[PDB]
């Protein structure tokens, strides 16, 4: 019944809408500003002019070529069938190429637009980062947001070097919203269950602290938002009320508190780690370690449960298969 | 030709070397206000030692 | 050679020297009792010519 | 911060302290050889 | 020790029970009565958890592993050695976990600040007591709980995703994800943004909340200003883990096959049946 | 070893009073020791692919 | 002796005094009712001639 | 003796010492109620030379 | 005796006594309910001679 | 709060709702004893 | 603050209630115990 | 000696030491209390020559 | 706060509590022996 | 803080309860000793 | 040498060397405590002859 | 060459020297260390002759 | 901070206490080594 600051009744509008303040050169601001009123009941309401840039619109021409190539493998392969495309579509994919090539070109139905995809989709997320510290600079800002998208990019990356270091394109990442879920599972499946990879532990980990912390910090600045907390900056450069009382429910409640500046940095970290992390984990799985769960035994993860079941030594011959091959590529008949 | 030390075990401890090395360097940054701390034996600075209070500039005018 | 303590706070540097060395040498300890050759809670009473040694080059 | 003269007098200890260091473990790094030579 | 400017807002009340009697500091920390039923539950859980590494096969940390019951024993307490420690230490949990997010709100209520912590923290309550309590409750039996052990845990979410062949397809799951994912987006820019103009390049005047809207806004399109920001990850968060307990007790209670089949509406829809 | 006078069981050659079990940890769980050891009670390594 | 209750706070060591007797007896109780020979609530009947012993293997 | 009510306020203990006597009397009753030798609900009619004994 | 009504608020503690017995009713209810011998709305129509019973202990 | 006369009467409905309220759940026991006897 | 003599006088109360409860949960035992004894 | 007590508070070394010394105690009693050989709660009752003792090395 | 007058009234009450804690348990221990011998 | 002469006092009751604690524990271990020895 | 206690405050350095201590008694004796040679909790009334030992070189 | 520590601020360079030094030659000992030829700790004792050589044959 | 003469007072008591922590050290260590070698 107290007033809870989750939305806010009374907007106010100015008749001009803010414009960018400097740099004008390279590129150049368009549209202009306009409100929303949803926006402005979430948050603030001015859906704004942009920037782009050369890096930006290379990057965009880039990166629609990748989905329209994308797209255009999908709708492909439902027949062009235009409802077929929309039914299916979550279970649509455009595939890396077929095992046996290595790293050479494949056949362009089978990868060939794939890798060109990839390619381009590479290559537009490179030039959207350079577009990002371009305008960080610009506006006379730190780097941290570059270096924190660099992260992101980072295990991105890896879903190309780690195909690369076990030397097959067809180990990579179907696009697709299912199939790259599909990918993930088996993914772990081959390399021996991914949860005794202890960077995957570790990312994790910092993935649940990224919730965690914003959680407490969202919580944080909404329960001394009634004393002008949400005014950060303010509060970093002139300390008011808001920040001792948030500084002191931390250290009553838990016996340690961060800053109203150094509460982001904890934030910055535990949201770059994630990522950074999952990179090194997965470009150490298939080339240093092969089955994670027995690195797990190795080094003493693995919790020991009563046995289920004991083979005798001949069913430890009958019952080793053969690891998977080609698929038959002929119709036997068996008429003699 | 190490048996049990492999690349994954000597990234992990890299890791954790980087790691606790980067909670100091919060806990450094956590100390910039409000330290050092007042009890009746006199002031007290927690361990790490906190990094001094920052200064800021202010825009000139506008 | 003492100008190094001018540009460098002597108390911080002992404490970097200090939490380096404990580091390194715990490093180095675990390292060789992980080892077979060196694993010397379990093996250290063997004589030298007794203790473990690696496998040579192979031979045909 | 210091002085050159307290510096200079730091610096004494430091290079006595780090020179007396290497000695106690050149004598471990005997003894460790003579029980199992690594070359 | 207090912090510089402490000791004035040190006073008594705003607690919600037990008064004056428990109302001091012991060092840093608020005690409270619910700092007194806090140390009880912890340490009881504790040492409870201790008793349950020492009658295991081992002392190596990661290994440890305290399991609930055999489904045999249904909805009551087990012999001790065979889950009914696990189902101790539950309770242990639950006590403490209670009296932390009680304990919250006595201090938030002591500094006049808003309730938003007790009740964020309350999501991630949800979601323990949905997979120890309203889950197992609804399958009936106390051992579909998840066993104490920091790996021997991670097996068990390993084969109850199995027991739905493709986990990955389960509809709440993708959201609670989404949220999951977004929540870690947007914590990134929410510290890069602050810290960029509390922190710019040496010789720089420090920024503004102005540098900071047009940045985001070239970055979404749109200004979230500065309550929207702390409002979205707060919704983002908690509501990762609010999903994440609808997607676990629709896990058996209500669906039990593959997940992959629950999306046949989908494909039926009479537009394209 | 069971003493026939009493029915009473004898550790080391001397009596004990009570009925004696055999000290297990928690279900008869034992610690992995190895990954030989695993795989020593796994089924062989599977053979080749036919290609 | 007694200057310990000028040292600390009456109201709150004898707070924590009634915390620990309470935790610590809970956890003896919940030990022994883990045991064999001590799981009283089952077995708490039988004579010392028919109460559990515990032994390790016979090692022949 | 009376003094402890001087250092604690009677009001306040009385409703805290409820709390802990009621949660204590149902730990009890349900480690003894899913016991096989007082499962009383279930067997509670048996009398007591046919109650199981536990042992083993 | 009345005093305990001047000690503490009539209003709460009637809030707090119906939770609380409300509660425990559900509960008892439930235990029945979810037990062999009392699962009145399956079996409540037997005799008492043919109602579920635990099982004994062995004769020896 | 409340006036000693008005505690007073208040604690004679008390008592008499908790002696209503056990009456019924006594015999409410002896219909289910007579039922399906528990010892 | 409660004086010397509010205190007495709940003494008295706390005592007897206690030991009231005490007496009914000793009677409590002894009809559990002559059911069903535990040792 | 005593001038220890003018650089410590005496009120808070005895709250670190009992701390400390009471999680000791409890780690070294659930340490015995998990081995074979001191597992008092089910085996106290043996007799010295009749505890169990680990394996030796063989002689060959 | 408390005086030394307090404190030794204090102690004297604390230590026959003890002591009489102390009692009941050693009765216990004793009767838990008798029936149960644990060395 | 304290004066030395508080220091002093303090350091008498610190000192005796030390040992009388390391004295307790030593008969403890006797004990212990005698019913089964580590080595 | 004493000077480096006006580099660095006794008071701090002691807590900073009780502790470093006690962490690493600790880590010694669980290192040994989960050694074969070093069990002495399982096998400390083995001979020196008895205890156990890691394996050494096979033999051409 | 020495305006680079007019550029630089040499305790910014000195750290980020140490930093790469100590880094690199981490990074080559223990990719020596996990190789088969240079695995010293098992193997240092071996002599040139014997010292494992990696697969010639390009064929035959 | 410390006056020099403190600082040379406290570092007498520092010296002799690690003096008599290393020499207990050093008959735990000959002890262990007398009842099994490590070399
Ligand atoms: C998994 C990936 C993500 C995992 C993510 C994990 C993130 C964890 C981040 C938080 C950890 C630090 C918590 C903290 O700072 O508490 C304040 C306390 C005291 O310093 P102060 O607050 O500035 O000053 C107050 C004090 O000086 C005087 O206060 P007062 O007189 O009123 O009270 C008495 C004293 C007594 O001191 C203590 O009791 C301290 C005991 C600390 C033990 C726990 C250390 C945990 C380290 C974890 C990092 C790592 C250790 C390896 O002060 C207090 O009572 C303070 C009570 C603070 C209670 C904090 C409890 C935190 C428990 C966290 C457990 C985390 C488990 C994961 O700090 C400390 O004692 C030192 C902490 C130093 C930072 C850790 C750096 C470790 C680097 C590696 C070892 C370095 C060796 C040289
Ligand atoms: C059966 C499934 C397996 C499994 C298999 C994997 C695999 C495989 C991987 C993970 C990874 C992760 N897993 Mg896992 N995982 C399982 C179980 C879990 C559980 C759980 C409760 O059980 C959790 C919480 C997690 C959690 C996590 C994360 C911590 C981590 C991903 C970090 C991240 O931010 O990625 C999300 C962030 C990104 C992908 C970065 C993307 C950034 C780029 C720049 C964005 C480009 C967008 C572009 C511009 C536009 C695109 C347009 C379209 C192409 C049309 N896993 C089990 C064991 N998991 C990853 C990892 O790091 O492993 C070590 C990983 O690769
Ligand atoms: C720290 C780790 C977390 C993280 C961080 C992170 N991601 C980031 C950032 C940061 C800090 C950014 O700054 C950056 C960003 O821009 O944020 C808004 C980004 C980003 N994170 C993204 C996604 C993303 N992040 C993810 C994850 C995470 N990001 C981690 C959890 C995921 C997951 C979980 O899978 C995804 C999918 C993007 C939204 C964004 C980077 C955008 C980008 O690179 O876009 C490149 C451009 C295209 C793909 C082309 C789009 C084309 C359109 C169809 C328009 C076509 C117009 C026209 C036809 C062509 C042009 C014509 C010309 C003539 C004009
Ligand atoms: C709801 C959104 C996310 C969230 C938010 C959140 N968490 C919070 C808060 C908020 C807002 C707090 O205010 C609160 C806090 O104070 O943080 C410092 C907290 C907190 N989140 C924590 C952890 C945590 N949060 C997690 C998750 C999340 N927290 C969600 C994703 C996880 C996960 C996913 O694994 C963990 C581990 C704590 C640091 C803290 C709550 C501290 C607390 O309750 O303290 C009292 C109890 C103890 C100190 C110990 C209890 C010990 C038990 C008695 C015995 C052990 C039993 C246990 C079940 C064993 C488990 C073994 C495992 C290996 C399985
Ligand atoms: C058609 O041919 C393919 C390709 O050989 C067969 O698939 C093989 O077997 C599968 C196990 C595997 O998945 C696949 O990679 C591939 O190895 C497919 O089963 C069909 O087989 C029949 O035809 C085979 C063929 O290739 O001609 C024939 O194989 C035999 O004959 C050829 C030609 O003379 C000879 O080169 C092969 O070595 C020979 N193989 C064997 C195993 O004898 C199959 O005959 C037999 C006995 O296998 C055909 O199979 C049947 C049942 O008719
Ligand atoms: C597994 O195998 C892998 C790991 C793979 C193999 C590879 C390993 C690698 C790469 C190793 C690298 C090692 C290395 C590289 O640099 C190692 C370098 C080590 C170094 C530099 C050691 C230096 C030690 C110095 C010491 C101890 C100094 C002590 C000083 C003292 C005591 C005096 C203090 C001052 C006083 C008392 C004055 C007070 C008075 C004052 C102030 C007054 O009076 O004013
Ligand atoms: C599975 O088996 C397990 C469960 C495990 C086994 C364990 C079981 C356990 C441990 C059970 C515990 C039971 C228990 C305690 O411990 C039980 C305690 C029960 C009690 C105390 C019940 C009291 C009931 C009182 C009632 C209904 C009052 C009714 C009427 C009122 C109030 C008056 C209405 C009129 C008003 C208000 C107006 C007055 C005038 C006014 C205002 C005016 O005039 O001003
Ligand atoms: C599974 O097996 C495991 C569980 C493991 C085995 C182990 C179990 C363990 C360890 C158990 C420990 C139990 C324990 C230990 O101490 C239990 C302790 C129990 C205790 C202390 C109970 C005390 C009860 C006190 C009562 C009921 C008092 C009532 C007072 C009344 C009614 C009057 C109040 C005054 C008034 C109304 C004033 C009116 C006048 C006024 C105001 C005026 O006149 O002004
Ligand atoms: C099985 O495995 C594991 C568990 C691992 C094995 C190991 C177990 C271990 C390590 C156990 C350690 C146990 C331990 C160690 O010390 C145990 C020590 C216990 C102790 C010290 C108990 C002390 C109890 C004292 C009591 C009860 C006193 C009560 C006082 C009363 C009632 C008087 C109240 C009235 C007053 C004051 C008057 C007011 C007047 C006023 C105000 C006035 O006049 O003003
Ligand atoms: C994998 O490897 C593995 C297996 C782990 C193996 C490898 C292990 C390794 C690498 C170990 C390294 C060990 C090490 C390295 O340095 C260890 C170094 C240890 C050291 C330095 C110990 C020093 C101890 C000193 C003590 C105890 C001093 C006590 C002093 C006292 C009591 C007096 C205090 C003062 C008083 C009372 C006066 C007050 C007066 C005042 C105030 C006045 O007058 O004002
Ligand atoms: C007409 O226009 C239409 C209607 C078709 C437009 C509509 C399009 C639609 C509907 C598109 C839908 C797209 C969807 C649903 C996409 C889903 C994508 C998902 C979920 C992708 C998930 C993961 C993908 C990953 C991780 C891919 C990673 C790939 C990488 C890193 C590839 C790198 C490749 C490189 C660098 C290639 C280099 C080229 C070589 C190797 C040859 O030379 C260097
Ligand atoms: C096995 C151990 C081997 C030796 C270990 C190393 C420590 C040796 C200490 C005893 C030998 C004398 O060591 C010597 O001490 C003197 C003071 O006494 C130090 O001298 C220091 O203080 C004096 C003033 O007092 C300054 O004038 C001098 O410039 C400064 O270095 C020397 O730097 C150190 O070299
Ligand atoms: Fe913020």
């Amino acid at each position: 019944l107290e007033y809870q600051n989750l939305f806010t009744r009374v907007q106010v509008r100015t008749v001009p809408e803010p414009g960018i303040p400097i740099d004008e050169s390279t590129g150049t601001r368009y549209g202009t500003g306009t409100f929303s009123y949803l926006a402005g009941k979430f948050g603030d309401a001015q859906i704004g002019p942009i920037y782009l840039g050369w890096a930006g619109v290379l990057s965009l021409i880039f990166g629609f070529i990748a989905i329209e190539i994308i797209g255009l493998n999908m709708w492909a392969s439902v027949g062009w069938d235009p409802v077929e495309f929309i039914r299916q579509l979550p279970w649509l994919a455009l595939e890396p190429p077929p095992p046996q090539y290595g790293l050479r070109v494949p056949p362009l139905n089978q990868g060939g637009w794939y890798l060109m995809a990839g390619f381009f989709l590479t290559v537009s997320i490179i030039l959207w980062w350079i577009r990002i510290y371009r305008r960080a600079r610009a506006l006379q800002m730190g780097s941290h947001l570059p270096w924190a998208f660099a992260s992101a990019i980072f295990l991105y990356s890896t879903f190309f070097f780690q195909p690369l270091l076990v030397g097959s394109w067809s180990e990579m990442v179907p696009f697709g919203i299912f199939p790259h879920l599909d990918w993930t599972s088996a993914f772990s499946i081959r390399y021996g269950n991914l949860y005794y990879n202890p960077f995957h532990a570790l990312s994790i980990a910092f993935l649940y602290g990224s919730a965690v912390l914003f959680a407490m910090h969202g919580a944080t600045i909404l329960a001394v938002a009634r004393m002008g907390g949400e005014r950060e900056i303010e509060q970093i450069t002139d300390r008011g009320t808001a920040a001792e009382r948030s500084m002191l429910f931390w250290r009553w409640c838990m016996g340690f508190n961060a800053t109203m500046e150094s509460i982001h940095r904890w934030a910055w970290w535990f949201a770059v780690l994630t990522t950074f992390t999952g990179g090194i984990g997965i470009l150490l799985t298939g080339t240093v370690v092969d089955n994670w769960y027995l690195w797990g035994v190795k080094h003493g993860l693995v919790a020991p449960y009563p046995a289920q079941n004991q083979l005798t030594p001949e069913q430890q011959d009958l019952l080793r298969g053969r690891y998977q091959g080609t698929a038959p590529d002929s119709f036997p008949s068996y008429v003699v | 030709m190490m048996e049990y030390i492999d690349g994954a075990q000597i990234a992990l401890y890299a890791f954790w070397l980087f790691f606790f090395g980067l909670i100091i360097y919060l806990r450094r940054e956590d100390k910039r206000e409000g330290y050092p701390l007042e009890s009746p034996q006199g002031p007290r600075d927690g361990w790490p030692k906190g990094a001094p209070k920052k200064t800021y500039v202010h825009r000139d005018h506008g | 050679m003492h100008r190094i303590w001018l540009m460098y706070d002597p108390r911080r540097v002992m404490v970097a020297l200090v939490g380096f060395l404990a580091v390194l040498a715990l490093v180095i300890h675990f390292v060789l009792l992980s080892s077979q050759r060196y694993s010397w809670i379990e093996n250290g009473t063997l004589g030298a010519d007794q203790a473990p040694v690696g496998a040579s080059a192979p031979a045909a | 911060g210091m002085t050159e003269e307290e510096a200079r007098r730091f610096h004494g200890y430091m290079v006595t302290g780090t020179l007396g260091y290497v000695v106690v473990a050149s004598v471990a790094h005997f003894l460790a050889w003579s029980w199992r030579p690594w070359f | 020790a207090m912090l510089s400017f402490e000791k004035k807002y040190r006073v008594r009340g705003g607690t919600l029970i037990g008064g004056d009697l428990f109302d001091f500091w012991f060092g840093p920390f608020y005690v409270g009565f619910f700092g007194v039923t806090t140390i009880f539950f912890v340490t009881l859980g504790t040492l409870l958890c201790v008793w349950g590494a020492a009658m295991g096969p081992t002392w190596n940390l990661w290994q440890i592993n305290i399991a609930p019951p055999d489904l045999k024993y249904g909805l009551g307490l087990a012999p001790l050695r065979e889950g009914g420690l696990w189902q101790i230490i539950t309770l242990c949990a639950l006590g403490a976990f209670g009296s932390w997010a009680l304990r919250q709100a006595e201090i938030a209520r002591k500094l006049g600040m808003g309730m938003h912590i007790p009740w964020a923290y309350g999501g991630a309550i949800l979601a323990y007591t949905t997979l120890v309590v309203i889950r197992p409750f609804l399958l009936g039996a106390w051992g579909h709980g998840f066993p104490y052990g920091i790996f021997s845990h991670l097996d068990w979410v390993s084969n109850v995703g199995y027991q739905y062949l493709h986990f990955h397809y389960n509809p709440a799951h993708m959201i609670a994800v989404t949220f999951f994912f977004t929540n870690c987006l947007a914590l990134a820019m929410h510290g890069s943004l602050i810290l960029s103009v509390t922190n710019p390049p040496k010789g720089t005047p420090t920024g503004t909340s102005e540098q900071e809207n047009v940045f985001f806004r070239d970055l979404l399109g749109y200004s979230i200003g500065a309550i929207g920001i702390h409002r979205l990850g707060l919704f983002l968060a908690v509501g990762a883990a609010v999903w994440s307990a609808i997607c676990i007790v629709i896990s058996g209670p209500f669906w039990t096959q593959g997940w992959p089949e629950w999306w046949n509406w989908w494909l039926n829809l009479p537009i394209w049946k | 070893p069971v003493d026939p006078t009493t029915g009473q069981t004898l550790i080391n050659g001397r009596p004990v009073v009570g009925r004696v079990f055999i000290m297990r940890k928690t279900d008869g769980t034992v610690k992995y020791p190895n990954v030989a050891d695993v795989v020593a009670h796994e089924a062989l390594a599977p053979l080749p692919p036919v290609v």
